[PDB]
C-alpha cells in the first residue's frame, strides 16, 4: 500500500 | 469598513432588490436564513428583527426562544440569479440575547469571542487560508446526483480543456464577480475531483466567503447539470476531499511566525502554536471532522493525515509548513475536511494555538522518514499519536480534553455532543449492504 | 459406539454408495471438506488420506502444510438426496499431523483438548442444547435471495398454517428422518423467522449437529425456492437471530448445577460457573459473535442481550436460568449467534466455566430489576457491563485475556485474530450509502 | 423506546 | 418520543 | 502483496 | 484421457472446462503439479530413514539435477505464452528456483510423507503441457543430477518473497524465465536439455513456439488502447 490514489489510474 | 447604511441603501435603491436573505450558520455547519421582503430592510439594519434562535441547535432543539438578528453592513453581496420580480441581496447576521447580549450558542459570535481573547493576547491577527476541494457528479433525468465523475482528470491536469464544460472555470470566474479573491486552481488527483483557492484573509471573513463559496458552487453545479458535493470521502479506494487550513497570526501588523535568525526561519511563536495545534489534535478532530464519513477519508494511501506530526516535507503531515517565508510563512493544518464548520473549525484552532502560546509548550522534533515505513508500535514510543478513527472515539477525546470545551462554550459543546451522538447512534445500528454481501450467504 | 467399521463397508455395500466426503471445520466455521471415491474408503478408514490442512485457516493460509483425515464412525450420515449414479455419505473426520500427533489447529480438536481439561476436574459430561434461529428469504426469478421474507408471522403463531408452504415442518420432518433429535418448533418473534430446538446431547456431537443441520436446513430451503440465511441482523429495525447455548456440566452421571436443598435449587458448582461466564462474558464475545453485523444485533429493545449479567426472569439476560431442575438444570447463554463457530464458542464457554469452578469465583447477584431503564453511568457503579459495542471492541478485550487465549491454543489465536482484523479493516473503510445518503446532498 | 420488536407489527 | 417532527430527519 | 489468491474474497 | 473425458463431461452438464494455465487476472492460475518418484528394484529409491529429512542421497542429486535445469526445461514444462501469466508472485504459483519442505509456493515441494510413497512435487508444470515432454525433461534432469552426482543447494524456509532480488540473487536463488521468448533462449542454451527430446522434436518445438511467440509479441491488444488511445 501506501501509494493508492496515485496509482489509481492503473 | 467597506459599506455603511447610507450606500446600502442606494445600492438597493438602484439596483432594485426585493427580497433580503439574512443568513446564519447553526450548530452543523448548513446556511440558515430568515427572509424579508426590501420593506422591512430599516428594522433590519436597526437590529430589531426577531426568529427563533433554537434553528441554530438543528434538530436537537427542545424549546422556542426569542433572538435578535444583527446584521453585517461588510457582508452584503447582491446575488447574480435575478428572482423575477426584483433582485435579492444578503446580509450575514451575527445573533443577540434580547437584552442586547451577543448569543453564546452562535459558531460566529464564538468565533469572535475567541478571537477577542487572542487580542487579549497581544496579538492583532489571525488569517486563515482555506483549500476547499469538492466532488462534480452528474446529474440524472430526475435531476438527482448519480455516482459517475464529470471527467477522469488528473493531478493539475488540463483534463476539461476548452470547448465548453470546464465547469471550475466557469464558478471561478463567477466568483470573481463577486468580489472573492481566487488565488489558483487545478484538477484535483482524483477523477471528477476539483480544487478552487482563495486569497488569505481575516478568520471571520474567511469562514464567511468558505460558506458563501459552498453556495455559489452549488448553486453554479446545478446550472451546469452537475451534483456539487464537499462530503469527506464520497467514494471508496478514491481521493477524498480535504479543506487545508493555512493559518499565520499576526502582530503589530507584522507576520508573528517569522524569523530569519532561527532555523527553519520560524519564531519561537509559531513553534508553541505548533505545539499547541499537536497537543490538542486528537481532541479537536470531532470539530474539524464533524461527520461519520469524515473517518473514511482519514485512511492510510491517499495523502490525508492519519497520525499527530508535523513536517516541512512529508507524505500526509497533520501539519505542514510552506516553503515560503516572511510575510507568507503560515502553518497548514490538513486534517480539516469541507465538511466541517468553519467557525468552529476555526476556533478550536486558535484556542489549541494560543493555548501552545499561553503555556510556551515546546513543539516536537519535526519527522522526516515516513512515519508510514514503521508499525503503529514502532512508531508509539516516539512522539507520533493515531488520530481517532471514528466519529465516536473523537467524540470520547473531545469531551475530555478541558481546554476544548471552552474553545466553544458549554452551549455548544452541549448541544454538538448530543447532535454527534445521535448521529453515531443512527449509524451504528444500521445494517448496511456490505453486510449482506457478506455474511447472507456465508452464514 | 453406535457403528464399526464392518457396520460402515455393509451399510455402503446396500446402500450403494460411491461418493464419501471428509468433512470438517475450519476457523470461520464454514463446512469444508474432501471428497474420495468409495474405492478409497479403506484407506480413509485406515487415517491414511492425505490433505492440505492450511485450508482450516481460511483466507488468511499462508504455506501448504500435510495432515491426516482421521474420521469418527458415530458421525455416519447418508445424505437423502441421491447423486444420480450411487449416493452420497459423509463422515467428520478430525484432523491429525504427519506424526500421529491431532493438529492443534483444528477447532474439533480444540474442544477434544478442552474436554480432556474438563475430565481432568472430575466431570464426566458437558451437555449443550442449542436453539439456532434463522432467517428464510424468498429466491427471484435467477435464483439469488430477495429481501422480502416468507410470510409475516409473529410469535408462537400458526402463521405457515396447512396447505403446502411450512418450511420449517418439511425441515423437522427431514430432520428427524436423518436421525436428529428434535424438541419444538415454532415461528419466531420477527417475520420470516423461525426456530428448530434439539434435544441436548455431547458438546462434540451438539456441535457436528448444529453444523449439519445449517446444511440441511440450506438445502431444503433451496429445495422450497427459499435462502435461509442464519446472519445475526439481516435487517434493520428487526429481531436479530441467536443461538441461546443450553449448558450443563455432569458429575458422575448426573447434574452436578443442581442442588435441592440450596436457593434457587442451584449448587455451588454451578454459581461457579455463572461466576467464570459473568467474569470472561466481555472477553469471549469476539469467538461467540465472531461478525460486523454479530455486533448490531446486540442493540437494546430486541429480546438480544447487551449487558453482562445473570437472571432467571429479566428483559433480555447474558445469563438465563430456567425454571426446569433436577436432571434438567441448565444455564442458558443468549449471547451467541448461529454465525459463531460452535467448536470455538463451546471451547471459550467451557474454559471460562471451568477457570470459574477452579477458582470458586463468586457469583454476582442475580439482576431482577429491569436495568435497562437505568443509565450507563447509573448502573456501572453496580457489577453490570456492557458488552463490546464493534467487533473491533471485542477483539481488543479478547487479545487481553489470559484464560481466553489458552481456550484455543496460539494457533487459532494468532489464525483467528488476524482474519478478524483483516475482516474489520476492510469493513472499516468502506464508504456505505447511509453515509452518502446523510451526507452527500447535506454536504 | 426498550420494546421494538413486539411491537413491530404496528 | 416527545421529540419526533425535529428528529425525522433521520 | 504477497497474498492476492487467498485474500481474493474480500 | 483425463483431459478429453472432462471436456466431454463438463460440454455434457453445459459447461466450458479448460485447462488454460491462466483464464483470468486477478486471479489463482492453474497448475499440473507433478510427484515424480524413482524406484529401484521395486522399492523406493528416494527415501533412507537413517539420513537428514529421511531423503536418501539419490534424492538429493534428483534435487540437485533438477534445481540445475529449472531454468531450462521451463520453456516446455510452460510452452504457452498465457503460462508466464500465471508465473507470476502472489497467487502460490513457483517463481524462483528453490526446494523446500514447507514454504509459500516453492518450485520443489518435498511432502510429509515417507517410506514408500517418498516423492519431489514439481509444482512449475501447468496442464497445458505436454505429458510425455514435460516428464522427459524431468526425467532427463533428475538423471543428470544422478549422474554426476551434483550436489543439492540448501532447502528454503524463509519466504524468499520477503527481500528482493538483489537480496536474494547473492544466494542460489534464480528467477524463473518472465516470458516464453526468455524461456526458449535459456532452452536453446542447455545442451542437456537438447538430447532430452532429441533433434526432430527440438527442432518443431522450438520453430513452433518461435512463431508463437512472434504472433503475441506483434499484437496490439485492447489493454494498450485503453492505457493510451486517449492518453496520448
Ligand atoms: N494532493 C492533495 O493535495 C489532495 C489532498 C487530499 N485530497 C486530501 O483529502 O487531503
Ligand atoms: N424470543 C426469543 O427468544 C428470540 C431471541 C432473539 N431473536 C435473539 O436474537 O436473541
Ligand atoms: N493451492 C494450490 O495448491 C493451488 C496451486 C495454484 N493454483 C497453482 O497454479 O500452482
Ligand atoms: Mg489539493
Ligand atoms: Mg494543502
Ligand atoms: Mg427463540
Ligand atoms: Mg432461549
Ligand atoms: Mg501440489
Amino acid at each position: 500500500t501506501f501509494r493508492q490514489g496515485d496509482m489509481s489510474r492503473f | 469598513a467597506k459599506y455603511t447604511r447610507e450606500d446600502i441603501e442606494k445600492l438597493v435603491k438602484e439596483e432594485n432588490v426585493k427580497y433580503i436573505r439574512l443568513q446564519f450558520t447553526d450548530i452543523l455547519g448548513t446556511i440558515k436564513n430568515v427572509e424579508i421582503p426590501v420593506s422591512q430592510l430599516g428594522k433590519a439594519l436597526d437590529n430589531k428583527v426577531m426568529f427563533d434562535g433554537s434553528s441554530i441547535e438543528g434538530f436537537v432543539r427542545i424549546e422556542e426562544s426569542d433572538m435578535y438578528l444583527y446584521p453585517d453592513l461588510n457582508t452584503f453581496v447582491i446575488f447574480p440569479w435575478t428572482a423575477e420580480k426584483g433582485k435579492v441581496a444578503r446580509f450575514i447576521c451575527d445573533i443577540y440575547n434580547p437584552d442586547g447580549t451577543p448569543f453564546e450558542g452562535d459558531p460566529r459570535n464564538n468565533l469572535k469571542r475567541i478571537l477577542k481573547e487572542m487580542e487579549d493576547l497581544g496579538f492583532s491577527d489571525f488569517n486563515l487560508g482555506p483549500e476547499p476541494e469538492f466532488f462534480l457528479f452528474k446529474l440524472d433525468e430526475k435531476g438527482e446526483p448519480t455516482l459517475e465523475l464529470n471527467d477522469k482528470g488528473g493531478y493539475f491536469d488540463l483534463a476539461p480543456t476548452d470547448l465548453g464544460e470546464n465547469c471550475r472555470r466557469d464558478i471561478v470566474l463567477e466568483l470573481e464577480e463577486m468580489g472573492f479573491e481566487i488565488e489558483a486552481s487545478h484538477h484535483e488527483v482524483a477523477p471528477g475531483q476539483h480544487e478552487i483557492d482563495f486569497k488569505y484573509a481575516g478568520a471571520v471573513r474567511s469562514c464567511d466567503d468558505i460558506q458563501t463559496f459552498k453556495l455559489v458552487v452549488k448553486t453554479i453545479a446545478r446550472k451546469h447539470g452537475l451534483h456539487a458535493t464537499f462530503m469527506p470521502k464520497p467514494l471508496f479506494g478514491v481521493n477524498g476531499s480535504g479543506m487545508h487550513c493555512n493559518l499565520s497570526l499576526f502582530k503589530n501588523g507584522v507576520n508573528a511566525f517569522f524569523d530569519e535568525n532561527a532555523d527553519l526561519q520560524l519564531s519561537e511563536t509559531a513553534k508553541h502554536f505548533i505545539a499547541g495545534i499537536v497537543k490538542h489534535a486528537t481532541s479537536f478532530t470531532a470539530v474539524t471532522n464533524p461527520t461519520v464519513n469524515s473517518y473514511k477519508r482519514l485512511v492510510p494511501g491517499y495523502e490525508a493525515p492519519c497520525y499527530v506530526a508535523w513536517s516541512a516535507q512529508n507524505r500526509s503531515p497533520l501539519i505542514r509548513i510552506p516553503a515560503s517565508r516572511g510575510i507568507s510563512t503560515r502553518v497548514e493544518v490538513r486534517s480539516v475536511d469541507p465538511a466541517a464548520n468553519p467557525y468552529l473549525a476555526l476556533s478550536v484552532l486558535l484556542a489549541a494555538g494560543l493555548d501552545g502560546i499561553k503555556n510556551k509548550l515546546e513543539a516536537p522534533a519535526p519527522i522526516d522518514r515516513n512515519i508510514y515505513v514503521m508499525s503503529k508500535e514502532e512508531r508509539m514510543e516516539n512522539g507520533i499519536v493515531d488520530l481517532p478513527a471514528t466519529l465516536a472515539e473523537a467524540l470520547e477525546e473531545f469531551k475530555s480534553n478541558e481546554v476544548m470545551v471552552k474553545a466553544l462554550g458549554e452551549h455548544l459543546f452541549e448541544h454538538f455532543i448530543e447532535a454527534k451522538e445521535i448521529e453515531w447512534d443512527m449509524f451504528r445500528t444500521q445494517v448496511h449492504p456490505w453486510e449482506r454481501e457478506q455474511y447472507m450467504s456465508q452464514y
